[PDB]
RNA sequence: UAUGACUCUCUUAAGGUAGCCAAAUGCCUCGUCAUCUAAUUAGUGACGCGCAUGAAUGGAUGAACGAGAUUCCCACUGUCCCUACCUACUAUCCAGCGAAACCACAGCCAAGGGAACGGGCUUGGCGGAAUCAGCGGGGAAAGAAGACCCUGUUGAGCUUGA
RNA sequence: UGUGGCGGCCAAGCGUUCAUAGCGACGUCGCUUUUUGAUCCUUCGAUGUCGGCUCUUCCUAUCAUUGUGAAGCAGAAUUCACCAAGCGUUGGAUUGUUCACCCACUAAUAGGGAACGUGAGCUGGGUUUAGACCGUCGUGAGACAGGUUAGUUUUACCCUACUGAUGAUGUGUUGUUGCCAUGGUAAUCCUGCUCAGUACGAGAGGAACCGCAGGUUCAGACAUUUGGUGUAUGUGCUUGGCUGAGGAGCCAAUGGGGCGAAGCUACCAUCUGUGGGAUUAUGACUGAACGCCUCUAAGUCAGAAUCCCGCCCAGGCGGAACGAUAGCGCCGGAGCCUCGGUUGGCCUCGGAUAGCCGGUCCCCCGC
RNA sequence: UCUGGGUCGGGGUUUCGUACGUAGCAGAGCAGCUGCUGCGAUCUAUUGAAAGUCAGCCCUCGACACAAGGGUUUGU
């Protein structure tokens, strides 16, 4: 018979493999679609997970209750060192799909980039590329890679440049850095590969990518949470407290006549470390890393117009789990996919952003940096001292 | 944006943290944390709990 | 023109609470809450400023067994407003209002909800005091 | 208006008296009224026309008592909204030791036909070693020569006007 | 398919007039197996026999929502009908209930199937053993789809299916960065402001499009804040006992109780959730058939919660580019095994069919 | 890459709430001496003290030794 009352399906099934995910770093399924009217520049780049904190900011909406009123939100930090661009790879159009055409490397590859085509870089005579890069201090060598440029710029549609984090200013325990496809968008394929050219063996910044309230999405694998049982899985309803074989199962996986079991049937299986693409995040801070000028060092990034203050994006005690913010770094509204220390990757949108929520300019007034690690009450070590005043250990 | 000062301790309260306790005979009070919060609501004083800056300012502890 | 922004609703069916004006009544039963839809296994529910209804248990004998619209004025429950403020009150508490908004009573006991006064006009102008 | 003390008639050994009741007993029935609720096929109090109540086949009542049956209220709580977290022993893996149930052959489906619900047949969809942890849709899964129903010119326990 | 349910044809009449806006007698034709029958084909060396809870999918005979046609459609509200199953269809009192009835919310509280879905998923309220009580029947043992009460719910470690997890084929070995063939697929609805007390209407009343602010249901996350947990057994407090006492500690199956880091976690906190194409219903254009007319016959336009693709999820006994390649690679006579099939090659216009093909350029434009 | 992690120590953060001892003409009082000396829960100062803090917190460039290794396979 009939189901007795209506009630809508637990769980999705758009994100039906709920498996482990196939690769760690988050990848770009769908780059931004290139008209040759813009300029050329970048799509996607490549953060790491710091932390959360608060904002008190501004808002500009007329006819809501909270015009001209401050509110408290949450916001991620994502640091993003600049990334190096180590080579170019071309794509044509086949009735078969897209088929890559040719990559060139360049001259000098780093050894952060070096690690990553290495299972064990410790027991490796670190041997890669080094055939390779005697093809660009020869004659016969450098007519041939411009051979190969130019058949590039013949015959490909879609150019991608190959970058990779820099892993040495970063307070990871990793040195392995991350390599990455960034399609660049703009003008004709002869101009894009002369754009890539000229910023082969170059730093690339956050900067040059995304622009301040850049509505962008967020692509990376979620925590993972191992192997876990339907009630947390899918979220389906607990059975009561008098149930033989136990209460947290979905009681009926299925009916007679279909002597199967349905794909759509909430089991039991691993829960996170799944790949999703969260879109629609603002961007509502770019800052600044650290640098010395003149001797000192210039460290207020979490300083805004209003607060006029000396203090930087780490809070007291550093970020729980992760550590020491020195570099830029990216404020982006609300929560994003990941545990902390997780490579994320940022995309610019696939869509066209015409909204005040989407073009609405973000100001900041406070930037709280009291600790994480506890309920911290203090925004900066002296305004502690200044507050408690000497102590024993003085 | 203005920050409040804890109804039980004393410290400052920045405006993502703590709560507000608003009782039925008006009273809106304001805590930094649940520690001050339970304190507060088990009725006990200020002056005879060493953190709080009103047992300080008491028994002049500081300067 | 603005539009209520949620909060963290907390009085379910069946929650007894307080009456808080001079009708005579002490007790509101939450029988159901105005403008919930539902869904499968889920008490509606209410947070303050959400217009219910209600049944008051002891009190006068002619405001009972009966069915009166009310407003949620206090909830214990905490609920988060938009300037990151966690506000919590020491009791449950409403007032019986008619279908179109205006008070049975004529004066209230106790504040009133920010949430509540600036949705329901007639119960701000007898609040004596706000949030 | 109705009901109807009263009368007449038919009748059997009398024709149910005092009580009591939609009861553990009332088919109709979720009877009617009142109360309890916002809402009650439940509960309680009345009404008695009682299919089929009733006086040691005992009637009515009733303090104390009850691991007896039922209704409501206070208080209390994860019973629930709506789930979450922690601990111990398992389950997991390893060293050693190590069974049993079950088993025509075996095991991916849709439809057709067919002993009228196929794993095998027909037509299609298709199919890729060996495995691990779970799981309860299917094997019309296992246990047990259906206890229900019928037959047997098969029985037993019990009763009586056989 | 009698009965139940649903749908037609004819049209006497109802509808102030008026058969057919909406209905429809007397007749008559059908559909369905969500009703009960009728039958006895399968099952009695056993297919677990009612509900409820839980969970997934399907149907349309569409309650609401999208797009529309018709009214006895002025507006508002409401009826009839089409494409249409994408998304929803609730919280409760009573009863074991299915059903029913009432309260309240809502946008609507539509109907059903899957062995009358679902007992090695639960429960055991009912039914349906043995104990008892009442009423009726029987001389009696006992009987009662008549009430009442108490009454053991076993096994998966096998195969498949499903959920996840290793790996396998073969590209000489391995590594990096990628493509997507195929499967899955998701967002949905409502309120307030303005439009506007405006159109419309004698009046009472009373819209809609574009915008703005939010919310419901769902989905995917996440822990900065609030809450929960807490054996960091972290730090105080405390009962009984014990180490002669202080100090420091221990035991009481976590002794108990405050506060509590990290981690995990809650619409109990927070963030995010999208674009095209062909088109359906329908309304049309041009225009015959049929000198007129006609959305249709040829041709053409607009067109949507549907469909398909995008976005997103997985990544083929499926490819690609590139790096490094240890006794191995690249180039220039002998034979030995094994697997086999074959017995000259066509090195190319685009295409039309009620039309083609090749020259010629003395013409006119250009690449 | 005279460098790398690890351990220890230190600093930062944070949790709880003011450690032991000492001193006090603080202490309801009581007792023994003729004001003193003892018993005394608790209080005050030292003392935001003491204790814990990555095992999955953050920086150290402070001490300590270790890390230039072992095994099994793979050919166009
Ligand atoms: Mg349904
Ligand atoms: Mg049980
Ligand atoms: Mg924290
Ligand atoms: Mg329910
Ligand atoms: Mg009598
Ligand atoms: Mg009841
Ligand atoms: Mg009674
Ligand atoms: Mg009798
Ligand atoms: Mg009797
Ligand atoms: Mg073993
Ligand atoms: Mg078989
Ligand atoms: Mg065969
Ligand atoms: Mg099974
Ligand atoms: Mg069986
Ligand atoms: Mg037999
Ligand atoms: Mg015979
Ligand atoms: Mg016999
Ligand atoms: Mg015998
Ligand atoms: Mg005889
Ligand atoms: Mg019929
Ligand atoms: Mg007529
Ligand atoms: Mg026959
Ligand atoms: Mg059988
Ligand atoms: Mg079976
Ligand atoms: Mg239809
Ligand atoms: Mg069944
Ligand atoms: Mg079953
Ligand atoms: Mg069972
Ligand atoms: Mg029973
Ligand atoms: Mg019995
Ligand atoms: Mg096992
Ligand atoms: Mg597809
Ligand atoms: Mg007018
Ligand atoms: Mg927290
Ligand atoms: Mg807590
Ligand atoms: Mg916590
Ligand atoms: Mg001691
Ligand atoms: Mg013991
Ligand atoms: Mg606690
Ligand atoms: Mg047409
Ligand atoms: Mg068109
Ligand atoms: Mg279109």
């Amino acid at each position: 018979s009939h189901r007795k009352f209506s009630a809508p399906r637990h769980g999705s099934l758009g994100f039906l493999p709920r498996k482990r995910s196939s690769r760690h770093r988050g990848k770009v399924k769908s780059f931004p679609k290139d008209d040759p009217s813009k300029p050329v520049h970048l799509t996607a780049f490549l953060g790491y997970k710091a932390g959360m904190t608060h904002i008190v900011r501004e808002v500009d909406r007329p006819g809501s209750k909270v015009n001209k009123k401050e509110v408290v939100e949450a916001v991620t930090i994502v640091e993003t060192p600049p990334m190096v661009v180590v080579g170019i790879v071309g794509y044509v159009e086949t009735p078969r799909g897209l088929r890559t055409f040719k990559t060139v490397f360049a001259e000098h590859i780093s050894d952060e980039c070096k690690r990553r085509f290495y299972k064990n870089w410790h027991k490796s005579k670190k041997k890669a590329f080094t055939k390779y890069c005697k093809k660009w201090q020869d004659d016969a060598g450098k007519r041939q890679l411009d051979k190969d440029f130019s058949s590039m710029k013949k015959y490909c549609q879609v150019i991608r440049v190959l970058a990779h984090t820099q892993m040495r200013l970063l307070p990871l325990r990793q040195k392995k850095a991350h390599l990455m496809e960034i399609q660049v968008n703009g003008g004709t394929v002869a101009e894009k590969l002369d754009w890539a050219r000229e910023r082969l063996e170059q730093q690339v910044p956050v900067s040059q990518v995304f622009g301040q309230d850049e509505m962008i999405d967020v692509i990376g694998v979620t925590k993972g949470k191992g192997y876990k049982g339907v009630t947390s899985r899918w979220h389906t309803k607990k059975l009561p407290r008098k149930t033989h074989r136990g209460l947290r199962k979905v009681a009926c996986i299925g009916a007679w006549h279909p002597a199967r079991v349905a794909f759509s049937v909430a089991r039991a299986g691993q829960k996170g470390y799944h790949h999703r693409t969260e879109i629609n995040k603002k961007i509502y801070k770019i800052g600044q890393g650290y640098l010395i000028k003149d001797g000192k060092l210039i460290k207020n990034n979490a300083s805004t117009d209003y607060d006029l203050s000396d203090k930087s994006i780490n809070p007291l005690g550093g970020f729980v789990h992760y550590g020491e913010v020195t570099n830029d770094f990216v404020m982006l509204k609300g929560c994003v996919v990941g545990t902390k220390k997780r490579v994320l990757t940022l995309r610019k949108s696939l869509l066209v952003q015409t909204k005040r929520r989407a073009l609405e300019k973000i100001d900041l007034k406070f930037i709280d940096t009291t600790s994480k690690f506890g309920h911290g009450r203090f925004q900066t070590v002296e305004e502690k001292k200044a507050f408690m005043g000497p102590l024993k250990k003085d | 944006m203005k920050v409040e000062l804890c109804s039980f301790s004393g410290y400052k309260i920045y405006p993502g943290h703590g709560r507000r306790y608003a009782r039925t005979d008006g009273k809106v009070f304001q805590f930094l944390n649940a520690k001050c919060e339970s304190a507060f609501l088990s009725k006990r004083n200020p002056r005879q709990i060493n953190w709080t800056v009103l047992y300080r300012r008491k028994h002049k502890k500081g300067q | 023109s603005g539009a209520k922004f949620r909060i963290s609703l907390g009085l379910p069916v069946g929650a007894v609470i307080n009456c808080a004006d001079n009708t005579g009544a002490k007790n509101l039963y939450i029988i159901s809450v105005k403008g919930i839809k539902g869904r499968l296994n889920r008490l509606p529910a209410a947070g303050v400023g959400d217009m219910v209804m209600a049944t008051v248990k002891k009190g006068k004998p002619e405001l009972r067994k009966k069915v009166h619209p009310a407003v949620v004025i206090r909830q214990r429950k905490s609920y988060r407003r938009k300037d990151g403020v966690f506000l919590y009150f020491e009791d449950n508490a409403g007032v019986i209002v008619n279908n179109k908004g205006e008070m049975k009573g004529s004066a209230i006991t106790g504040p009133v909800a920010k949430e509540c006064a600036d949705l329901w006009p007639r119960i701000a102008s007898n609040a004596g005091s706000i949030a």
